[PDB]
């Protein structure tokens, strides 16, 4: 019973660092894909006015 | 990267902390014990019935000390201060260069006074020590860890 | 220039002669192996180049050596023909050296190029005479062709010693000494 | 003992004191003799590979004395978060790791030195030059700096090519650290295909040239056939 | 010549894209493409993290 | 770039974890990290209350 | 606490902006009275001065106590050792403040 | 092509079945897939139980 | 249509991958079953099952 | 001398009081007695009746 | 820490042999003081083996 308590919070750190290696915090993703996805918008819109030239 | 490196150090830390507060336990326990076994009319026969629970409760210290491992990295036996490498655990905290920390650590069953077995007769070649000092080292054992949980404890807050 | 080759030359004589000597104690081993190594214990025979294995290995008769080295085939082969009968004594912890009549010796695999030629088989037939004794010795070459040493052109007669003959002589003195002191 | 036993503890301890870690008497005295063959040989490719070495030795000289300086300054600092046994050995880890990464930079540098000091010696094309004790002098002190800044650091696979190259020039082949430190460095790759578990064949080749070395080296500090050789020859069987 | 417009467009094309593999999964690391060492080493701690369990 | 309401999101989002690894087990302490002297103490006075016991 | 203060030194040291060390002690003066002037206007004399600096020299650097230690310090006064710490916070909340105050001029 | 999410979107519907199969029997093993031996072993007490019953 | 092949590197290198994250979902697997074999109290006869996996 | 081997008295004393590491009880209890035995040389002249006095209890 | 001479011809000093019967002596004696007697016979053995250390009647 002992051992099951420190198998336990081994259990629990590791798969704190399993989160925390792997799992992003999706408020700054989605920041990353506004931003993204605004500069292919101004992208389009300026090859059609380069067209123009 | 270096807030990444940050957060990933946190969770070593914890890990080295789980073993450590095994470890804690296992001294309450075994003082406990040590405090059944200080009593002068509990017998030399019913002492060893004790010492069965404590001998394995040390093997098991030393065993955590031994196998905990996060990343494959050994955080507790004695590769601290130095294995065959000092290569410890570094943290890069800040983007550039000197933004640094390192994280050294050292338990195993030799981290207190290990007493095992208790005057009289044994089928072992060891006993136990002053009753006093028997509570004294477990006193300095839990000192010990516990200190050194401390310095995993605030070093988490620092990152 | 030629007061350099003329020095090298000398030291490679005493090189194969000192060796020689150490090759002459190998009469320890008829009374008496490392890896991939096999010894045969004979006597000279056919034409007086090559060395029959006997029948009784232990005999007190045998006068040759012959050590086959394998490795990964057959790599190298020596026979070490002795002058004299060995002491009558059965203990081989007791024997003498006896000079050399002949070392004849072949090389099948890492075969060594002098001047882009292999020879295959060297043949010494002084070898414990005068260190100087490039007269004594034929090499047989492979592109086997009889030449005599003493009329090698000399760097060729230099790279024949250093390369060829007196690594074969230190590598069979190594073997046999592995062999004897196993068994002693 | 013999004229030879006696002649050879001589040039041992000279061979031993020809491989000594550098230090600024020993800078003077390879100076001196290394200009001395600049002297005889009056070739301007032989003295800018010359330039270049003591420009590589230069940058190994500087870095020992960096190496102190550091430690005296690290030393000299007031400690007041050191209380933890962790926190001491923290600060010695902080020393170590930014020491040895400072003298990896400074081998670096010490070795474009030596490469260019061999380019420019691989400019003297006439085989009458390239024979003459002048330039086989330099390029084996070239080589042997070498070795030892890459000893130094625990690169032993890397010193295999340079001492090969280095005993094949002049008489080398008889120097007893030379063989040595090729012992040791295949003894450190045969540790590596165990420790690895590599392929047999490298585990093999890597023992029997450890061994060739170990002998070599035996031969040539005690002599064949001596107490120490026949201890040696057992052991290889 | 179409101005470097192409090139951002594209290429904020794909950052959006990256954003979609890492924000459906929930990672920053989908990939060993996008951390090769933080791929390895999840994979380390999640046979911890069973083993121990 | 995102606005400073990204550090609060994330911190408070901690404490809200913070404060259920307290409340859970009744206490402000539960581990060293929230103070590891206080900690210690009431180990040494659970041996005291146990050896009393 | 000894920790955080040397973490204190380090940010001093480290803080940069396009490899400018911001915060160590070259501010408010050093060979010269010339600090981080920034040219506001289009014309000459359009210009402004900005001036700081932290190190843990910065307050009464108080560490260590009076009993077992491995350091070569120890606290004073209590009281003091308290009103030292406000006036650490004293000072840098002012340079803060005083950067704040010229966010809010530019 | 749909990027990896229509790989985890299949494996998260799976793992959530997976989880109501165990939550609701109130079992780690339901099925012999889930653990063959601890299956078996289980067969075996519960006649054990019940011829001791 | 350097650019072309460089791409078409691209699906060839992709779906090598996939077959290699196929591969190690496997080893993970052998892994885990690994650890339950390497209980010296499971048996002979349910190690045939695990090797039967 | 005398303010010297006092003031390693006192940190002798702590580390006894604190139960410190002993290579610090040593070093402490040893700087004392140095500066003991010196001070009574000083006042007193070598091999005094006091000069003997602290030589044979120190040693 | 005497363990740690390697060299067959230190080890069979009588400088080596001495202090090692000297160090299982107060071992065994130790141990004898406070009734640990089973304690003292590897120890024991071990010292009969050293130096005629076999022919000493206390042993």
């Amino acid at each position: 019973e002992h051992a099951a308590k420190g198998l336990m919070n081994a259990y629990e750190n590791t798969q704190a660092s399993e989160s925390r290696i792997r799992d992003a915090d999706m408020a700054e993703e989605t920041v990353a894909f506004t931003k993204n996805q605004i500069l292919v918008q101004s992208g389009t819109a300026m090859l059609a006015q380069a067209n123009v030239r | 990267q270096a807030e990444r490196n940050t957060e990933d150090g946190m969770s070593l830390i914890q890990t080295t902390e789980g073993f450590l507060q095994e470890s804690n336990d296992i001294i309450q326990r075994i003082r406990t014990l040590a405090i059944q076994s200080s009593n002068g009319i509990y017998t030399e026969e019913d002492r060893q019935m004790i010492q069965v629970e404590v001998s394995q409760l040390i093997d098991e210290v030393d065993r955590i000390a031994s196998q905990a491992e996060f990343n494959k990295m050994n955080l507790l036996q004695g590769d601290f201060a130095r294995g065959s490498r000092a290569t410890s655990m570094w943290f890069h905290i800040g983007p550039n260069m000197h933004q640094r920390e390192r994280v050294f650590i050292a338990t195993m069953t030799a981290r207190s006074l290990n007493l095992k077995g208790q005057s009289g007769e044994l089928l072992s070649l060891s006993t136990a020590d002053k009753s006093n000092d028997a509570i004294g080292t477990l006193d300095a054992a839990l000192t010990r860890i516990s200190k050194q949980r401390a310095n995993l404890g605030a070093y988490f807050n620092r990152l | 220039s030629g007061k350099s080759m003329a020095d090298t030359e000398k030291e490679l004589d005493d090189n194969i002669s000192e060796v020689n000597k150490r090759l002459r104690l190998h009469t320890v081993l008829f009374k008496m192996l490392p890896h991939k190594t096999v010894l045969y214990k004979g006597k000279p025979s056919a034409d007086g180049e090559r060395c029959e294995a006997a029948d009784k290995q232990e005999a007190q008769d045998n006068t040759c050596l012959h050590l086959e080295v394998f490795d990964f085939a057959k790599f190298k082969k020596m026979e070490l023909f002795f002058e004299g009968s060995n002491n009558a004594d059965p203990d081989p912890r007791k024997e003498q050296p006896r000079n050399l009549t002949k070392i004849r010796t072949y090389i099948y695999q890492n075969n060594f190029l002098l001047e882009d030629k292999v020879i295959s088989v060297i043949a010494d037939v002084a070898p414990n005479g005068e260190p100087a004794h490039n007269d004594k010795i034929e090499l047989f070459y492979q592109h086997v062709g009889k030449y005599i040493l003493s009329n090698v052109e000399n760097p060729i007669r230099n790279n024949f010693k250093k390369q060829f003959y007196f690594k074969n002589l230190d590598y069979f003195d190594k073997l046999f000494t592995k062999i004897f002191d196993y068994n002693d | 003992l013999t004229e030879d036993q006696k002649k050879k503890k001589k040039e041992i301890m000279e061979q031993e004191s020809l491989w000594k870690n550098p230090d600024f008497k020993g800078y003077n005295k390879t100076f001196q003799e290394l200009h001395q063959l600049s002297k005889t040989f009056a070739n301007n490719q032989f003295r800018l590979a010359l330039s270049n070495y003591q420009s590589g030795v230069n940058t190994i000289m500087k870095n020992r004395d960096w190496v102190e300086q550091y430690r005296k300054e690290e030393a000299e600092k007031k400690r007041l978060d050191e209380k933890w046994y962790w926190q001491k050995v923290d600060r010695k880890a902080r020393e170590e790791r930014v020491v040895y990464r400072e003298k990896m930079k400074a081998k670096q540098d010490a070795l474009n030195y030596f490469s260019k000091a061999i380019n420019h010696l691989d400019e003297i094309k006439n085989p009458d030059l390239r024979e003459r004790p002048e330039f086989k002098r330099l390029l084996s002190d070239v080589y042997r700096s070498w070795i030892m800044a890459e000893y130094d650091l625990q690169n032993l696979p890397q010193t295999i090519p340079i001492l090969e190259l280095y005993i094949e020039i002049d008489d080398n082949e008889k120097e007893y650290p030379a063989h040595k430190y090729l012992a040791s460095a295949y003894s450190f790759e045969e540790n590596m295909i165990k420790k690895t578990k590599g392929p047999d064949d490298m585990l093999f080749k890597y023992r029997y040239k450890k061994n060739v070395h170990l002998l070599r080296a035996t031969e040539l500090k005690y002599g064949k056939d001596s107490p120490e050789y026949k201890h040696i020859v057992n052991v290889i069987n | 010549a179409a101005i470097n417009s192409h090139r951002v467009l594209k290429f904020q094309n794909e950052e959006v894209s990256k954003n979609m593999e890492k924000l459906s999964s929930g990672m920053r690391i989908n990939r060993a493409g996008d951390d090769a060492s933080g791929l390895a080493v999840s994979e380390k701690m999640r046979t911890q993290v069973n083993g121990l369990r």
